């Protein structure tokens, strides 16, 4: 008779918890540059959270970091989807 | 009829739903905080994959702390009975739990809040999308050779 | 690249 008041909430989060995240200054940041095309791809053919796991995968093996200091350079980034959702979600409908 | 399933949330509303993307670049000299070259580029991308997914977008461009949680209030109090979902992609220097205004840091809780079921009626029951473009801390992946 |  009641739902939580936190359900149906989706964080997808750029990068893990702890964790700086990536910007390109040039092509824009690794997680939303993936997000835009894994949307584009996929948005009449999977479920969202199958999508973020593509976003995933893409930011996982496709980026890495170039740094003229040591500190910041060959570095990676995982992004984070923490769903409270309740159902699967379609972009798409009928 | 015949047997139903209820898997899936309704996305067959009249409208797809807001998608309120807060592109902040240029933040005040007295934060210490950078400009973060690139962001535009990002919220173009969005403004246009979200677009084509038929949702309502609305770009805003550096905010300080104050105007986001009077937009998300705002946007919070809006009648969604029509709209399907809710959308809000934040890009913006942040820590972990914290996204940043121009002047200053917002608390993403006190974001999300205006949001709960029981703060926003017309949007209980429907997914709240919240991506975020930002730091959660400081720390470094190294990665491993595959 | 930069981080956020
Ligand atoms: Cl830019
Ligand atoms: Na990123
Ligand atoms: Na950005
Ligand atoms: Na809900």
């Amino acid at each position: 008779h009641k739902i939580p008041v936190e359900a149906d909430f989706l964080y997808a989060y750029s990068t893990a918890p702890g964790y700086y995240s990536w910007r390109n200054s040039k092509d824009g940041s690794w997680f939303i540059q993936s997000l835009c095309a894994m949307l584009k791809q996929y948005a009449d053919k999977l479920e969202f959270m199958h999508i973020l796991t593509r976003v995933n995968r893409k930011v996982a093996t496709e980026f890495e970091s170039f740094s003229f200091d040591a500190t910041f350079h060959a570095k990676k980034q995982i992004p984070c989807i923490v769903s409270m959702l309740t159902k699967e979600l379609y972009f798409y409908h009928l | 009829s015949g047997i139903s399933l209820d898997n899936s949330y309704k996305m067959d509303y009249p409208e797809m739903g807001l998608c309120i993307i807060i592109n902040n670049k240029n933040f005040h000299k007295s934060t210490g905080m950078t400009s973060r070259s690139g962001t535009d580029v990002d919220a173009a991308n969005l403004r246009e994959t979200f677009r084509n997914l038929k949702y309502e977008v609305r770009n805003k461009n550096d905010l300080t702390r104050e105007e986001i949680v009077e937009l998300m209030r705002d946007v919070s109090k809006e009648d969604h009975s029509k709209r399907s979902s809710f959308v809000c992609v934040l890009l913006s220097h942040g820590e972990e739990g914290i996204i940043f205004g121009t002047n200053g840091p917002v608390d993403l809780k006190k974001i999300t809040n205006f949001f709960r079921g029981d703060r926003c009626r017309s949007l209980a029951g429907k997914p709240k999308l919240f991506i975020i473009q930002a730091c959660r801390g400081t720390e470094l992946d190294c990665g491993i050779e595959t | 690249d930069e981080v956020d």
